Formats: C-alpha cells, structure tokens, sequence
RNA sequence: ACUUACCAACCCGAUGCAAACUGCGAAUACCGGAGAAUGUUAUCACGGGAGACACACGGCGGGUGCUAACGUCCGUC
RNA sequence: UCCUCCUAAAGAGUAACGGAGGAGCACGAAGGUUGGCUAAUCCUGGUCGGACAUCAGGAGGUUAGUGCAAUGGCAUAAGCCAGCUUGACUGCGAGCGUGACGGCGCGAGCAGGUGCGAAAGCAGGUCAUAGUGAUCCGGUGGUUCUGAAUGGAAGGGCCAUC
RNA sequence: UGCCUGGCGGCCGUAGCGCGGUGGUCCCACCUGACCCCAUGCCGAACUCAGAAGUGAAACGCCGUAGCGCCGAUGGUAGUGUGGGGUCUCCCCAUGCGAGAGUAGGGAACUGCCAGGCAU
C-alpha cells in the first residue's frame, strides 16, 4: 500500500464511528509544506469553518509553513474562527495521522484557544 | 558516503548521457541492500543461527532481524515460526559505507577472484549473488568463527531493466565478466 | 479434562471470591488479578486459592 | 467406460430430468447424433453406441461426445429390506432433455456419418435423430 | 461413518422487516455473520443480532462501495 | 547435461453437469401499514368440561425404494 | 445429549435405520484497549539450498488466515504484532427473540467502581453458532434472617461455591 | 463567472483496468537533512521531525481511446399462481406474473461544501 492508501485506511474506522456518534469533527490534513484543518457538520457535506496554512493572513506571520509553530497558529485560528460562530465542543479526526508531532501542536493549540474535544 | 558522492558527482552524469534520459529523476538509484542467511540447520543447533546473526550483525554493522519459517513444509522438516535465518536491510550512509567496503575490499579476497556474473539481474534491474565464505568480510575474526558461512546479497534498484540496472552497477566500477 | 476451578480471593478482609478456571500444569504459580469486591464496593487484588 | 474421476460426494438424491437440454447445436463436428426423446443414458449404453459408430467409420474422422455420465445411481440388492441406509453405487448415468447432441462427427461423407449414427442409436434407449451444422 | 444427525435449528432470520414500527430494544434480525450490517439507530450485538436502538420503523438499505446491506431505524 | 510418435496441471478459446456450486434470479408464500365491502366475533384473554396424540387415499413439491408397490417418510391442498 | 450443512418446496419450522462431518474442550491471553500491519499462489534472480526453508523484484488480490467441524461472516478487518492492562467487573435492565414447560438467548441504558485512549470513545470475556446435567441429599465460606422456657448453641434460611 | 489544485462528503464500476498524451507559478508528489521529538521484532522504507537544492521520472490529477470490465433493451425462451386438460417419470390450453443467458445498443462518470493559485 503507498503512503496515502495506507493513511486513509488508517483512518476509516475513526471517521465512522464519529459519524455513527452525529459528532462534528474538527478534520486536520498534513503535508510536508502546509497543514491544513477543517470543522466539518456531521453529515460530512459541510465545512463550518476552516484554516491553513495556504492562506496568506496565516502564512505571512510565519516562518515555514510546514512545522510545528504553524501548525499551531493553524489550531488557534480554526478555534477562534470556530468559537466566533458559535461552535465549541468537536471531535478531532486525525485523519491516519499519528496523534503526534505536528498534528499534536494543532490539537493542543485548538483545544488552548477554547474549542472543547 | 563517498560512494554516495560518487554517485551524485560521476554516476549521474554518466547514466544520463548514456540512455539519454528527460529527467535525472529517472537515473536508477540504488534503493537498498539486503544481507540475508539462511541458515536452516539452527532447527537442531539453535546457536548455528545465534552465530550466523553475529557474523551479519559484524558484517553489516546493525542488528539482524531472525526469519522465521513462514510456512511449515515437512521437506525440510520445519514448522512455521521456526527461526531458519537472518537478515538485515541497508539503506542511506550505512549501504553506501557496505556498498564500498564490498567492492573496495569483500569481494576481491574471494579465492582465486576473476569477477562476479553480470547476468545476475531479475529482469527488472535488481542485482543478486552469493558469497560462500563470510570470512572474505574483514569485520570477520578468522580465528573466533565458530565455522565458515555463506551469504545472499542482494541489491535494489530502481532502474525498470537490467540492461539500466547494470549500467548502474557498472559506472561504480562493479567488478564484472 | 485437565484445567482445574480454582477460586480467587478478596485480599480486603471479605471473604468475597470469584471463580474461575486453570492448567495447572503449564501455569504453576498463583494467579493474581485486580477484581471488583463487592462488599468493600472497590477494586482490589484477588488472589488464587483452592476451590 | 466413462465415470468421474473424483467426486465432491459419493451419491445423489433421485432428483427430476424436467426441461429442454442445453447444448442442442453441433458445435464442433459437421454433423450430430440428437436426443428427440427424454431419459437416462448409462456409461455402457454410451459406450455400446460409441463403438457401433467408431466401427462404422472404420476409425476415420473424429468424434466428440457431448455428454458425460456424471450422477451416481445407487442400488439395494435382493433380499434387503427397506432403509438400513442408502443403497450402494452401481453405474453411472447422464441425465437426457429433449434436444441434446449425443455426438459429433466430422471427416467422413454424410451418407457413412449417417449410417454410423443409425448403428449407434440402435444401443440407445431413447428415440434420436440425426443434425447437421448450420451456419447461425 | 454412520450419518444420522442434526442438531436444533436456530431460528435465524428477519423477526422484524421493512416499514415496521418497533421499539427501542427489538430485535430485527437474528444471523450468523454480518450479512446485514447496523445502520442509523441499530446496534449488533455478540451474536451478529441487529437490533434497534431508538423506537421507530425498520428501514432495509444498500449503501457504501461494497454494496453493503444496512439495516436502519427511522423515526416515524 | 541432451532427447523421444508417451502422459501432462495451470492458462486461453469452445461445450455440458450439481441436494450439500452462485459474479444471476422469478411465480407464489410470508411479515408490516392503510382502506371499503362482506362475514350471526369469524379475533384475543381469562375461566368450567373435554376428546385426541394407530390416520387413509388423491393432487402438487421432494427424501427413500426401481420417479416399483393399495410401499415408506416429510411439506402443502 | 449437543453443534454445522443438505434434504427443507426463496420468512420460521418440518420426517426416515436419508446424505456428509464435528463437540463433551482450549485460552490470564488466544481476554480488554490504544497504536500499527496485511494473506494464498505463480513467474524471475540469489552461497551451501534441492520441486519446497530464508533473501529481492514482479504478477496476484484474500483463493490466505480465523485454537477446532460446517455454514454464514470478516479489510473500518473478526486475520497479524507491540505497549499498557484485568470489563473474563458487582448491582440492575427499557425492549425483544426462542420455547408446551423447566428454561435458553440478544440487549441499549441506569448506579457503583475499573482498564485503555490526547480525545470522540471502547471494554459485562474469545468472529458467531458445540464444549453439557434439572431436583434431592450433603460439604465449604460469608450473613442487619431464624433460634421450641430465656441467654447462647445445634440445625434451618439467605448469598457465594463444591 | 472561467480554468487549475487540495481537503471532506454524496453516489458505489455507464463511475474500474489498460493503452496514448499531458501538468509543476500555485497546490500535490517524489525530494533534502536527521543529532533531536518520534520510529524500525533489522532498516529514517514506513511512522516522524527540520527543511527547499532538484524533478514531474514515479505517484497523482486532467484530456484522449471501445482491448477488457461494467451497464443493457425489444422480441423470443425457461419457470410459475389460479382454472381446465392429455398419451400423467412428462407435458398442453385459458389467464395473470415472467426470468437467466444472448442480441442491438450505452459507456472513457455525475454531483455538493470549504480553501488555495491563475485569468478576464
Ligand atoms: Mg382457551
Ligand atoms: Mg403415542
Ligand atoms: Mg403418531
Ligand atoms: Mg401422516
Ligand atoms: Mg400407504
Ligand atoms: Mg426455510
Ligand atoms: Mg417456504
Ligand atoms: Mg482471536
Ligand atoms: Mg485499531
Ligand atoms: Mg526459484
Ligand atoms: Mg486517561
Ligand atoms: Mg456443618
Ligand atoms: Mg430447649
Ligand atoms: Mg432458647
Ligand atoms: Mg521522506
Ligand atoms: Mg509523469
Ligand atoms: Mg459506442
Ligand atoms: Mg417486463
Ligand atoms: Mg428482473
Ligand atoms: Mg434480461
Ligand atoms: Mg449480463
Ligand atoms: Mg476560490
């Protein structure tokens, strides 16, 4: 299986047992460049919010895109954007990431600026 | 690594005129080298393998992996799970350091030496040979070996031919026909 | 045929005991398992004796 | 003598032989021996008929049989009474439909291929008739 | 050898089908296997048993790249 | 190491067979909702009284037997 | 006696000294959870090495695997590994299935307490379906029950278990 | 609004495979480095971190293409409920239902949310 084969099986059960839950999943995507992170409704059709490192308000106050410390101006930002619209309590969906590293940063970042999981 | 360099510095540019090829993405590349032991007989001297894994670990310089029988077979009397050889994958500085101590010095202390074959390719651009005696490798200490041993070498490539995958071997100066 | 009830015992002061099974001969030493006692109404070690 | 090699399971249920055959062309010969009528066709009947038809033609040509004697038929003896089990397996037989291709024949005149199959259809215990290949 | 068994048979099958109004706790299909797979509202328990988890009607549909068996519950 | 008019699995093309085969698949039957007409409640519950638990032939679908039996065993009328 | 398949007529059930097989156990991990992984078979190359051991690539795509019969499942694996572990928890249970009955099964959720996980969550044994013995009598431990004038005790009850 | 890309879904092969062509500013990918976070029953392959010298070779995406997969009528055929009938192991008639395979033919998916690049 190549890498991204592979990671979307990671990835499967996790995602549908959130659906099986109604939970609204706060989705993070990695890439050695960028990170990317999505609120999504539970019918799986619907970004709520969203925020990257792709967007160039997030990526100017940056040093590299693809690290650690942009990762969690990328959790900060979904939170904030995310609270301002009246969402709070979400699931985090790895997506086959490990819990870890980067994604980790996003996570810890999210959860620090007040959205609940 | 200064075969690692000479590939970068020599081989590239050599393949690349040699096949004409668009981008240098498609130079072949060594991949990985894998040293394998099948030992076989640990199956009644559990220390046959205990030994053969010290002499790759000397060898290659990391720890070996033990290969157990995938598959119970009453031919050679072994049951799945049983441990029946050993192995070890290089890759990055550890390979290239292998790769020359191979060239530079293993294989040419092999007995009456005239080369190795050039038809030892898979079709697909992958190289394999044996050695019959472990002590051609100098980590080897000829007076403490419990016994001579032999050895599979295989090394990956990511050329699609072997006409391509010997062009490879060949401009690290592979000693051949 | 050849595994064996043996019981496990409440290592609060209850005489509390789960029961269970065992080989005996491929598992000689005492089994020890953190069990829920329901008179002390918490979880503690259990330890095998002698049915 | 033709018998399956091996079998899944050693007997059968009786069963039903209902419907038209499949397999009601000829498709390799240049013509054919057909089933009008329904029934059971033994391994020995199928080999009576194969000879008869192999004599005819004094072994030139080439034939095909397109049936093959596949279900157990089983037996109780004298002098048994009934149940105690399911009887023993004695022969073998192919299950016959209305339309069937028997055998194929080719490498011969009509006129010897025709007189073949009426040697051959004497050893069968259903009525048959005689085909030829047809272009569609 | 000899043959001359069986054992008791099980009473699998569908106790509940398509439209049905049940309650919460229902069985709807007793099965061996997986062959119908829990759905909205529908739980499996240790024997492949799928039953309902909400009070509603039974819904039978064929989803996902597998084309898969699920069996639901809608409120009604 | 080389070869023989021998046998040859797999594979490709063509042709059939299967109760314990299915990449297909009816008619019917069965479960559920709603509605009218009809039907001496034909329905369900509780309670008083039982009898019966040797079945037969015929039709259809089958196992067994020989698609034998005024045979034998189930299903259904 | 029990389990699996067919007979069995596309819901359940359905007989014969009908056709085929299996059970009367195993496992403190082969249980739980988190995280990860992916067979068979064939072709080519490769010390000893052979048709078949272990190594590499390619085809293949679950034909493998599942402690064990068969059938149905299984890739989000139910298959294979490792870390931490004892949910193989105690009290209950809306609502159902299957039984003439005795019974047997499935079960979300509630209370207490626990393991794993960052979290959502998962766990009341094992992919499921065999692996079993009513009652009586008696043994062992526990006990806010009983205790033949009264206080005890014996014996009985109740709960656990043999 | 238009083209291009990434993410998450609907749908579950008319949607897949193959063959040919094609893309790198952006995105994606390979890639670079690895003491370290973290990882390998061996291996920085994978997981992971710090990056940006190179390339779209592979992969991926897009466009093309009926070798295959897939979909697929009409008509006939098979079976079958009810009623009737025959030469009753099997069939026929009336009525209703009506396959499977094959034939013609279709077919190189369709579609929603958010974000990024480009252009008018
Ligand atoms: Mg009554
Ligand atoms: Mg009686
Ligand atoms: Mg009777
Ligand atoms: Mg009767
Ligand atoms: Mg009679
Ligand atoms: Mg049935
Ligand atoms: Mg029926
Ligand atoms: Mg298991
Ligand atoms: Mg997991
Ligand atoms: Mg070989
Ligand atoms: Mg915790
Ligand atoms: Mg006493
Ligand atoms: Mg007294
Ligand atoms: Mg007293
Ligand atoms: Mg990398
Ligand atoms: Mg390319
Ligand atoms: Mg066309
Ligand atoms: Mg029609
Ligand atoms: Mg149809
Ligand atoms: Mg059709
Ligand atoms: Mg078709
Ligand atoms: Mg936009």
């Amino acid at each position: 299986m190549d890498k991204k084969s592979a990671r979307i099986r990671r990835a499967t059960r996790a995602r549908r047992k959130l659906q099986e839950l109604g939970a609204t999943r706060l989705v993070v995507h990695r890439t050695p460049r960028h990170i990317y992170a999505q609120v999504i409704a539970p019918n799986g059709s619907e970004v709520l919010v969203a925020a990257s490192t792709v967007e160039k308000a997030i990526a100017e106050q940056l040093k590299y895109t693809g690290n650690k410390d942009a990762a969690a101006a990328v959790g900060k930002a979904v939170a904030e954007r995310a609270l301002e619209k009246g969402i709070k309590d979400v699931s985090f969906d790895r997506s086959g990431f490990q819990y870890h590293g980067r994604v980790q940063a996003l996570a810890d970042a999210a959860r620090e600026a007040g959205l609940q999981f | 690594a200064k075969l690692h360099d000479y590939y970068k510095d020599e081989v590239v540019k050599k393949l690349m005129t040699e096949f004409n090829y668009n981008s240098v993405m498609q130079v072949p590349r060594v991949e990985k080298i894998t040293l394998n032991m099948g030992v076989g007989e640990a199956i009644a001297d559990k220390k046959l393998l205990d030994n053969a894994a010290a002499d790759l670990a000397a060898i290659s310089g990391q720890k070996p992996l033990i290969t157990k029988a995938r598959k119970s077979v009453a031919g050679f009397k072994i049951r799945q799970g049983y441990p029946i050889g050993c192995k070890v994958t290089l890759r990055g500085e550890r390979m290239w350091e292998f790769f020359e101590r191979l060239i530079t010095i293993a294989v040419p202390r092999i007995r009456d030496f005239r080369g190795l074959s050039a038809k030892s390719f898979d079709g697909r651009g992958n190289y394999s040979m044996g050695v019959r005696e472990q002590i051609i490798f100098p980590e080897i200490d000829y007076d403490k070996v419990d016994r001579v041993r032999g050895l599979d070498i295989t090394i990956t490539t990511t050329a699609k031919s072997d006409e391509e995958g010997r062009a490879l071997l060949a401009a690290f100066d592979f000693p051949f026909r | 045929g050849i595994r064996e009830k043996i019981k496990l015992v409440s290592s609060a002061g209850t005489g509390h005991f789960y029961t269970t099974t065992k080989n005996k001969r491929t598992k000689p030493e005492k089994l020890e398992l953190k069990k829920f006692d329901p008179v002390v109404r918490q979880h503690v070690i259990y330890k095998e004796a002698k049915i | 003598m033709l018998q399956p090699k091996r079998t899944k399971f050693r007997k059968m249920h009786k069963g039903r032989n209902r419907g038209l055959a499949q397999g009601t062309d000829v498709s390799f010969g240049s013509f054919g021996l057909k089933a009008v009528g329904r029934g059971r066709l033994t391994a020995r009947q199928i080999e009576a008929a194969r000879r008869a038809m192999t004599r005819a033609v004094k072994r030139q040509g080439k034939i095909w049989i397109r049936v093959f004697p596949d279900k157990p038929i089983t037996e109780k003896p004298l002098a048994v009474r009934m149940g105690k089990g399911k009887g023993n397996v004695e022969y073998w037989v192919a299950l016959i439909q209305p339309g069937k291709v028997l055998y194929e024949m080719d490498g011969v005149p009509e006129e010897l291929a025709r007189e073949a199959f009426k040697l051959a259809a004497a050893k069968l215990p259903i009525k048959t008739t005689f085909v030829t290949k047809t272009v569609m | 050898t000899r043959n001359g068994r069986d054992s008791e048979a099980k009473r699998l099958g569908v106790k509940r089908f398509g439209g049905e109004s049940v309650l919460a706790g229902s069985i709807i299909v007793r099965q061996r296997g997986t062959k119908f797979h829990a759905g909205a509202n529908v739980g499996c328990g240790r024997d492949h048993t799928l039953f309902a988890k909400a009070d509603g009607k039974v819904k039978f549909e064929v989803k996902g790249p597998k084309n898969r068996k699920f069996i639901s519950i809608e409120a009604e």
